[PDB]
């Protein structure tokens, strides 16, 4: 009944000025399970609701370690996370033997920018479907990123992205004077996480495989805690 | 998947090979052209491929001519290596197979030819072959390709004897010709005429491709005018 | 039909109570007895088959009297012969192929298609008298049929139902109804249930009148009403309940059936928010919930601009999460 | 009837070989049969045009090495090509390796090539079979195999591959029996033979059959002796 | 569509309804396949054949009684119930033939006059306004089929009191969206603009109600009935008072000059686009039936907007410009008033005098018309176009259109404008010896008194076929017009016969020697054409009680003596005797000097053809687009099915034209040749057994015409 | 039967309105139409089914194999056995054997399970490549693991898992059945049910084959007369 001329391609415009192909892709953001991030002064947090195909499946990994100082979390889809998650790598290792410092995680956003624009502008090709919540600590201090396959991304204190995240994502905002002052205490900071988590959960419930967490930040590397480590957090 | 090339030929006037039991015959009719576009060429009908063997061809002269020139260096290669000429076999089989992978790999085209090869060697003496865009080929006793192919094979099957001479084969030839032309005359300009025989006298192999008077010649002797 | 006068002839055209008349082609008493004691000689010859493997099987009378009956019917389906083979469709030919289809290892080394050729009859030139027996056949559950056996009935009855859409009547349509619902409840059989609901979305479809689908709808709706369950309990009844399965596989052929339909029907939000409740359910029931609302979403990406209108923000914020995919992490 | 919910393409895909497969059923018959101590093949001849000169025709079964035997339905261009290729890597394994091709490997390579002409895509697959038959060095255990335009291969007891080569196969499992095969040369020709007279494309000329034996000892039957086997009782 | 019982239905509608519920899934445009064809032909026929049905009925109950079987209002409301949303996905089809059926269905659905007709034209409107305000900008296909749904039933808008306030704030947006890049959606528009102006008068209504305009009184009425029926309601529930609608119907009509300027710099802005041949024509006949629509306060006004914008323009800049899109309504113009002809006809030829002392036609080239010739080809196209029309006018101005014929016959050679300057003496005797309508207008000369209600142009008011709506005033050619038209035509058929004579001496291949030859040839080309009405096939058979049926109007006489009486016929056919014979002459002398340039041979050819074919009617410009509105264009917009002619004034005016055309075409012209008619015709079978391709295919395709019009001819050409 | 057509289907590398492919879905569910392969996951075992093509009595043997060896570690089983199959089992090989002579040890399951997903990715060298696997090994480190390759380029790790015919109530009765307790001869037992279950009830040696992965053999195809043995102890044991 209706027929979009503008949508077969990512390098067509609309005749208002959209490239519809990169909104489709940002529509493929609200396929995947809810993540969440947050962040203090002194650390930065990623919490994620993890989905399985069957009761008999392993769970799917929502959270990635780029480096010791940052890594990212990725709803929408799981093959486009693992291209930009490899880069994001070589690039940090780059960093590390060519200039002997820790990337930094704003150089970091600038180059998945880079490389997400590249592919809305080229024929045959297609936008990421993927959205990053990137977090990390390097000399500016506790870090986090929100990477939306456009090519843009942006500096916040928290954020959720995936299927129901404006539950979570209205929590952070009215919580917000409350999770940035969490300084000195990383259990906290997490469980404000789990609680912006658990209002996009909407009659589900946590589980120690279900629910995934990392952290980073002073003197904590990026770790991921999921499995049994998560059982203090339910 | 290739009938559509099998029906490229059978435009592209007429050739007949007829072997007897002491040589071998070669006619062909180049059809009838422009006041202006050139004859005296390298584009016929009647080629060659070395001493003991000759080619007339269907099909255009474009996908002929290399494959000819791949025939040429292929029994200059041969002859150059052993000091013995190519078996017409060697040849056939050697352009059968060119022209099968050009029908085969989608990358290229089927060759829209299809030679009638005759020759001499030794090891199975004089042998009329053809061969098509398929990279099929046969082994024959007469053979005719392009225009009027039917007609013209009922007039060799009726008339065609196993014995019969070199001499014989020119008449069935011309006749065969003159039975099946599209022109309701027969002459010495649209007529290319090629023999393979044993010699002057002597164990040589003697191709003649002949000349226009020789063609005169031989059509007066024949009784076509 | 060699009639013997063109008044007789009319005479016996006129004396049908339909409004049709003598059939075109009939088949004599003698070649009726004929055609009919072949199929009698299979069955009795059914105990020779029951302890062997496939290549013994291909070795037997019963066998080849198989291949030779099951070749006679593919004849007689081409053409103008089917009016000849109509009539045998309710207790010698149709049957022949819902026994030949439990043999699939010998329909592999034979090369026969029972399975093809049995719905391709459902577009047989059937007539009145036996479009009844036909149903009546077709909708009796007491063959005890296997998985494949009772979902072959189940194909037969889409294609026949689109054969003879608009010539089944009312008690007719309401016996295909009541035995495609009967099978959405297949105790065994957890891919009989899928098929079934299908074919209640291919009978909805064609509702014309509001009474009807508001009965259906509760009929469905009463045994899946959200605010009855615990969430660990919606659960674990999602794994194991076939009660709730197919009252959510029900409810979804009630939705897809309508797929185009522009000012979306109000009931249709409301009933998608009660599907959406089981989609995060993860079993059997789930899975049934999560494509409805999946291929709802599919048929509506053409005019969602407009349909988003008919939902609240927390409804159609209900209907995101339902593409459980290795790929959408 | 897989249209369903007047459904098409739900899967997105296709495969398909299967026009060189029916080229494989138009071409002559050839059948062939295990004994116990030999191998028998036996292929149809087309018939001849009136003009054609007989002195050179290939005799369709095809010697490849002392040991080993090829045969074949579909067409004949693409089979010179599969010949050729099998007769230049038996050369190429005899030299290179100092012992004779082992007919499993012949068949690997050749199922090899057919599979190369399947997933190029730039190709099409050849529109031929094979029949690959005859004894390892060394070895007195007959061998018998087929490969197919898909470049799938396959062991057989005995096999047929043509147009009317359903009855064949029905002939061939109504007699034989690997619990005990024709045992002796004798029996395994005439089968062979009662295979061929049944359903192939006859005529006054009619079939050729090869018997291999151990140690390479391979042999044309001549036109009399497969006129000397037809041994008969009628009623 | 016969199975139907008017008054027993419940039960055949039960069926219906089933069928379309069935159907529905298999109308919609993401569901192509094997279906869509036999649905879209199915839909069509059923609803056609319906009206079919109906409208028997409604001519047997309109002599007597209802039978009972008829088909009620409740049957007509049904079919809309049940087809709507049938109409409505089937007009979206990605197959534009396809959409064409289902969108021809809604004229059947509308003449039916449901209770529901509202719900049809809700829709139409709905789509229109969300098309013109780009809501569908990413959704070509809207924009297209929205097009076509209201330009199928603006006829029945235009008769509905509610709806058809908003046919004037359409035809404005529809004429400021002209593209000049969208060739197809600028066709969709055309097709629009011209529904509007074949059923609208181009008038304004207001009398002393000098208070209203149009914003203020039917833009307030438009934007109220568009947000009420926009959000969800119906227009049975839009109430307004009778004043207030009649009010904003009244100022809707003053809006008029501004659409017309806007149209006339789109066709300006038109003349330097890309286009196609039907294209062109379908805006010069957009062009014509606007015209026809005015009453004379707009017509005076956009007569004057035109000759401005002619003038003063920055409109021919292109290689090959569409001078058609300005000069055909021109053309128009003059016929409908005489009284503009003198001073276009005395600026124009200022103009060609002005250009060709400025050098444009002094560098030859065959093959084109060059930058420097554009200026002098518009005004000289301009002049044949307007000349055509001119009539009586010309007897004001006809020695200053003879001096200078001479003049441009004198200095212009280039070979691409001499047959351009040739057509000038073809438009000028054409005009002069034509029978023909003069006026086409909606409504008859500011006279008569059908009401101002009159937006429909009286195409459904039974009060159509009346005599003092269809007093058309023709043209019938005067004598002294018919003194002129053999002034013209021996003077000027004389002048160039003493120009190629004095210049026949075979100098030398100058190539300008050739031109000249092929000039003056040209000339006497375009005299035998247009002085053809004159000329009679008989005329050899009155050497030195005959019946005929198809009797055209000839002004010498339809008996022999009325027409031997007269001197002025016999003068006539001398001159084509004298024209004749120099065929022949010029023949052997191209013969014996100028064998092989076949430029020189297809001109004598084209002029061969001509004297012998053009024998009391014209077979050559006889089928290009001109400035007369088109029989089968106008049919089309207003032709219905199952409804007697139901056809406006221009409809009717341009149908009489075509039945004279028609009488005069099928006059024979078959003849028992002449002496001088077998003299030609031999060199005509010689030249047709010539060995260039350019002389033989042209002397083959004359002698195939000469072989119609020659009795025993074959014998002839046989032997 | 009504239509349900949408105007972003067989868009290729195309999103929809929603952020779908629906090319990879499609690909994706063909999965459901090949020959019926079930895995089995123990502390003693994986144990790979599938069910054969019933064949001539005069074939001896052929190279259709279903269940394929990748390592001494490794072993895979196919519903289909297409071009696309061929190439993502010889690049798996190729992809084993490098990693042993890089590291002198064995590759890990997971990592040879991204391996051939990647190539999926790659094509070779948005687009669907090829047909599912269900893949099957023992490493040091993640114990016995089966996993579903996926033609998206995409895998998860089961604890069973049936791919092939029957795929509603073939996983269904595995998960109704499946304990972290299973014996590997009750695993095997249970693989001939759900066999017997979805081939419209026959079982022979000649239509099941069966094969299984431990440290001690490594990867082995069962003969004839095993599977013969396990299908007579299945038919008495559900008699019992």
């Amino acid at each position: 009944m209706f027929r979009n001329n503008y949508d077969g391609d990512t390098v067509t415009f609309s005749p208002t000025g959209r490239l519809f192909q990169v909104e489709y892709a940002l529509e493929a953001i609200k396929q995947g399970s809810v993540t969440v991030g947050l962040r203090s002064n002194t650390h930065a947090v990623l919490v994620a609701l993890k989905r399985n195909a069957d009761e008999l499946s392993s769970y799917q990994k929502k959270i990635i370690k780029c480096d010791e100082h940052m890594g990212l979390s990725l709803a929408g889809l799981a093959p486009d996370a693992r291209v930009l998650s490899n880069y994001l790598r070589q690039q940090c290792n780059y960093s590390s033997l060519v200039f002997n410092r820790k990337l930094a995680v704003e150089r970091a956003g600038h180059l998945l920018c880079d490389k997400a624009q590249k592919n809305t502008q080229s024929y045959g090709g297609r936008p990421y479907g993927v959205g990053l919540l990137i977090i990390g600590y390097d000399k500016s201090g506790a870090h986090l990123l929100e990477f939306q396959p456009s090519g843009n991304v942006t500096e916040l204190y928290g954020t959720a992205i995936g299927a129901r995240s404006q539950g979570a994502k209205t929590y952070l905002e009215r919580t917000l004077d409350t999770f940035i002052k969490i300084d000195g205490n990383p259990d906290e900071l997490i469980k404000a996480g789990v609680e912006a988590i658990s209002q996009s959960l909407r009659d589900e419930s946590l589980t120690v495989d279900n629910l995934s967490i990392a952290i980073v930040g002073k003197d904590t590397p990026f770790t991921i805690y999921d499995g049994e480590a998560v059982a203090k957090y339910i | 998947q290739v009938e559509y090339a099998l029906e490229s030929i059978s435009h592209a006037g007429t050739a007949i090979g007829i072997m007897a039991s002491d040589g071998i015959v070669l006619a062909a009719e180049r059809k009838v052209t422009s006041t202006l576009l050139e004859q005296d060429t390298s584009t016929e009908k009647l080629y060659k491929l070395n001493d003991k063997i000759a080619v007339a061809v269907a099909g255009l002269t474009a996908d002929a001519e290399i494959l000819i020139n791949t025939a040429r260096i292929h029994a200059q290669n041969y002859l150059k290596t052993y000091n013995e000429d190519i078996p017409v076999e060697i040849l056939v089989r050697r352009l059968s197979d060119i022209k099968q992978g050009y029908t085969q790999h989608g990358g290229l085209r089927p060759f829209g030819v299809s030679f009638i090869y005759a020759g001499y060697d030794d090891r199975y003496g004089y042998q009329l072959y053809t061969s098509n865009p398929s990279g099929n080929y046969t082994g024959w006793k007469a053979i005719s390709v392009g225009a009027n192919t039917s007609a013209a094979q009922t007039l060799l099957q009726m008339d065609y004897k196993d014995d019969m001479k070199v001499d014989d084969a020119i008449e069935l030839a011309l006749k065969t010709l003159s039975k099946t032309t599209d022109s309701s005359a027969l002459t010495y300009d649209r007529l290319e005429f090629a023999t393979i025989r044993k010699g002057a006298n002597d164990g040589e192999v003697y191709q003649k491709i002949f000349k226009p008077q020789e063609i005169k010649d031989i059509l007066v002797k024949t009784g076509i005018t | 039909p060699s009639i013997s006068d063109p008044t007789t002839l009319l005479e016996a055209e006129r004396n049908d109570p339909d409004g049709l008349g003598l059939p075109l082609k009939s088949v004599p008493e003698k070649v009726d007895a004929y055609i009919k004691k072949q199929f009698e000689i299979i069955k009795n010859l059914e105990d020779s088959v029951v302890g062997l493997n496939p290549q013994q099987f291909i070795k037997t009378d019963y066998f080849y009297r198989t291949s030779t009956i099951f070749y006679w019917i593919k004849e007689m389906a081409r053409g103008p012969n089917k009016v000849l083979l109509v009539p045998y469709l309710v207790d010698y030919v149709l049957p022949f192929l819902i026994g030949l289809v439990k043999h699939k290892d010998v329909c592999a080394l034979a090369s026969l298609d029972p399975v093809r050729l049995y719905a391709g009859l459902g577009y047989m030139p059937i007539r009145k008298n036996h479009v009844a027996a036909i149903v009546d056949y077709v909708c009796s559950s007491n063959v005890a049929l296997s998985s494949n056996q009772t979902k072959l009935q189940l194909a037969f009855i889409q294609h026949f139902l689109s054969a003879e859409l608009l010539q089944l009547t009312e008690e007719e349509k309401n016996k295909i109804l009541e035995f495609v619902v009967s099978n959405l409840y297949n105790e065994q059989f957890v891919e009989v249930r899928v098929r079934a609901a299908s074919i209640l979305s291919d009978i909805v479809h064609n509702w014309k009148e509001e009474q009807p689908l508001l009965s259906l709808i509760e009929r469905f709706a009463k045994g899946l009403d959200v605010n009855k369950y615990t969430s660990k309990e919606r659960q674990k009844l999602s794994k194991t309940d076939i009660k709730i399965h197919g009252n959510v596989l029900g409810l979804g052929a009630i939705i897809s059936a309508f797929p185009y339909v522009f000012p979306l029907p109000p009931w249709i939000p409301k009933q998608l928010s009660n599907l959406s409740s089981w989609a995060r359910t993860s079993g059997m029931t789930g899975q049934a919930a999560k494509n409805t609302i999946s291929e709802f979403k599919k048929v509506r990406a053409d005019t969602w601009k407009f349909d988003r209108a008919s939902f609240n923000t927390e409804e159609l914020e209900d209907l995101e999460g339902v593409l459980w995919r290795s790929y959408y992490a | 009837y897989d249209r369903a919910l007047s459904i098409f393409s739900p899967d997105g895909h296709i495969f398909q070989v299967e026009y060189a497969l029916e080229a494989v059923k138009r071409g002559t018959c050839a059948v062939g049969v295990k004994g116990k101590n030999c191998v028998v093949l036996g292929c149809e001849r087309r018939s001849t045009l009136k003009l054609q000169d007989t002195r050179i025709t290939p005799s369709k079964v095809s010697k490849i090495d002392s040991h080993v035997v090829l045969s074949f339905s579909g067409l004949n261009a693409d089979s010179r090509i599969l010949i050729e290729k099998a007769r230049v890597e038996a050369q190429s394994h005899r030299l290179t390796l100092e012992d004779p091709v082992t007919v499993e490997y012949l068949t690997r390579y050749v199922a090899g090539v057919q599979q190369r002409y399947t997933q190029s895509g730039g190709v099409r697959p050849f529109g031929v079979s094979t029949l690959i038959a005859g004894f390892d060095p060394r070895d007195d255990e007959p061998k018998l195999y087929q490969t197919e335009p898909s470049g799938i291969y396959s062991s057989w007891s005995a096999q047929t591959i043509g147009r009317n080569s359903k009855t064949v196969r029905e002939f061939l499992e109504k007699n034989y029996d690997r619990k005990e095969p024709p045992a002796t040369v004798e029996e395994c020709v005439k089968l062979t033979v009662r295979s061929l007279l049944e359903v192939v494309q006859t005529g006054a000329k009619n079939i050729e059959i090869t018997v291999v034996k151990p140690d390479s000892d391979i042999v044309a039957l001549s036109s009399e002796e497969i006129n000397q086997y037809v041994t008969q009782i009628e009623q | 569509v016969y199975a139907i019982n008017g008054s027993k239905k419940d039960r055949f509608f039960e069926k219906l309804v089933s069928l379309a519920k069935a159907i529905e899934t298999f109308i919609h445009p993401s569901n192509n396949g094997f279906w869509t064809k036999p649905n879209a032909k199915f839909v069509h026929a059923f609803i056609k054949s319906y009206h079919g049905r109906v409208k028997y009925e409604e001519d047997i109950c309109a002599r007597g009684v209802t039978n009972g079987i008829c088909l009620t209002s409740f049957c007509h409301e049904e079919i809309v119930e049940i087809f709507l949303n049938i109409i409505s996905l089937g007009s979206q089809n990605k197959n534009p033939d396809i959409a064409n059926y289902y969108i021809s269905c809604f004229a059947y659905l509308l003449e039916l006059d449901p209770s529901n007709a509202y719900l049809i034209y809700d829709k139409i409107l709905i789509d229109l306004y969300d098309t013109l305000a780009d809501q569908f900008i990413n959704s070509r296909h809207r924009i297209i089929s929205s097009l076509k749904q209201f330009t199928r039933v603006i006829r029945f808008i235009v008769m509905d009191k509610l709806y058809r306030v908003h046919i004037t704030n359409v035809l404005s947006m529809l004429v400021s969206k002209l593209d000049m890049n969208d060739t197809n959606l600028t066709s969709n528009l055309i097709n629009g603009i011209v529904s509007i102006a074949a059923f609208i008068p181009i008038q304004d209504l207001t009398g002393e109600d000098d208070y209203i305009s149009f914003e203020s009184d039917t833009l307030p009425l438009v934007q109220q009935h568009f947000y009420h029926i926009k959000c969800g309601e119906s227009s049975k529930t839009f109430r307004v008072d009778d004043e207030l609608l009649n009010n904003a119907f009244k100022a809707s009509t003053t809006v008029f000059q501004s659409m017309l300027k806007v149209y006339v710099e789109k066709i300006f802005q038109l003349v330097d686009v890309d286009l196609e041949d039907s294209l062109v024509t379908k805006i010069n006949q957009t062009t014509m039936i606007l015209q026809e629509s005015m009453d004379d306060k707009i017509f005076n006004y956009f007569a004057s907007l035109l000759q401005r914008n002619f003038w003063s323009n920055d409109s021919f800049k292109e290689k090959d410009p569409n001078y058609e899109l300005v000069t055909i309504p021109l053309a128009a113009l003059v016929r409908r008033n005489n009284g503009l002809s003198k001073e276009l006809v005395r600026t124009l030829l200022f103009h060609i005098k002005e250009q060709i002392k400025r050098g444009a036609g002094s560098v030859r080239s065959t093959s084109e018309i060059q930058q420097r010739d554009v200026k002098l080809v518009l005004y000289l196209t301009a002049l044949n176009d307007v000349l055509r029309q001119c009539h009586e006018s010309l007897l004001e101005y006809s020695d200053e259109l003879i001096t200078f014929m001479k003049y441009l016959y004198d200095n212009v050679t280039n070979p691409p404008l001499d047959v351009i300057t040739s057509i000038v003496i073809h438009s000028a005797l054409a005009t002069l010896c034509t029978t023909e309508i003069t006026d086409c207008r909606l409504f008859p000369e500011d006279s008569k008194i059908p009401e101002k209600d009159r937006w429909g142009g009286l195409q459904f008011d039974p009060r159509r076929f009346d005599k003092q709506h269809l007093s058309f005033q023709w043209h019938v050619p005067s004598s002294d017009e018919i003194t002129l038209s053999i002034s013209i035509l021996e003077s000027l058929s004389e002048y160039c016969i003493n120009n190629v004579e004095e210049l026949m001496k075979a100098p030398r291949h100058d190539s300008e020697y050739g031109d000249m030859i092929q000039k003056y040839v040209l000339v006497m080309t375009h005299t035998l054409s247009g002085s053809s009405l004159l000329f009679d096939p008989d005329f050899n058979k009155y050497r030195t009680r005959d019946l005929d049926i198809y009797t055209c109007n000839y002004y010498f006489g339809n008996t022999t003596e009325e027409k031997l009486q007269n001197p002025q016929y016999l003068q006539v056919h001398r001159v084509r005797a004298r024209i004749g014979h120099f065929f022949h002459k010029l023949y052997v002398f191209l013969s014996t000097n100028f064998e092989n340039n076949t430029n020189m041979f297809q001109i004598l050819l084209h002029g061969l053809k001509v004297w012998f074919t053009d024998l009391g009617q014209e077979t050559v410009f006889n089928e290009d687009p001109n400035a007369f509105i088109d029989v089968d264009f106008l049919e089309n917009v207003q032709s219905l099915s199952h409804v007697n002619e139901p056809f406006t004034r221009t409809n009717f005016a341009i149908r009489a034209n075509s039945l004279h055309q028609s009488r005069v075409l099928l006059h024979s012209t078959n003849r028992k040749a002449s002496k001088l008619e077998n003299l030609l015709l031999v060199d005509i079978i010689q030249l047709a057994t010539s060995l260039y391709p350019d002389i033989y295919k042209p002397a083959q395709g004359t002698l195939v015409h000469c072989m119609k019009q020659l009795v025993g001819s074959y014998g002839v050409v046989i032997n | 039967m009504f239509l349900t057509r949408s105007e972003y289907d067989r868009g290729v590398s195309t999103f929809s309105p929603e952020g779908r492919l629906f090319q990879v879905e499609y690909s994706l569910e063909a999965i459901k139409l090949g020959s019926t392969a079930i895995g089995i996951a123990t502390k003693e075992g994986v144990v790979l089914g599938v069910e054969k093509r019933a064949t001539s009595p005069l074939l001896e043997s052929d190279s259709i194999e279903k269940i394929v060896e990748i390592d001494r570690h490794i072993g895979c089983a196919m519903s289909g056995l297409t071009a696309d199959a061929r190439s993502m089992i010889e690049h798996a090989r190729t992809a084993a054997v490098t990693h042993n002579l890089y590291y002198d040890e064995d590759i890990n399951v997971e990592s040879l399970t991204q391996s051939v997903c990647d190539l999926a990715l790659r094509f070779g060298e948005s687009r669907p490549f090829g047909v599912a696997l269900l893949i099957a090994g023992h490493d040091a480190d993640d114990g016995y693991q089966l996993f579903h390759a996926e033609p998206s380029g995409t895998f998860y790790r089961y604890n069973a898992k049936a791919i092939g015919s029957g795929s509603e109530g073939a996983q269904a009765e595995l998960l109704n059945e499946w304990h972290s307790s299973l014996t590997l001869k009750e695993a095997e037992l249970l693989v001939l049910k759900i066999l017997k279950q979805v081939m419209e009830e026959k079982l022979d040696e000649n239509n099941a084959q069966l094969s299984c992965i431990t440290k001690q053999d490594g990867f082995k195809i069962y003969d004839n007369e095993k599977t013969a043995e396990l299908i007579k102890e299945l038919k008495e044991k559900e008699a019992a």
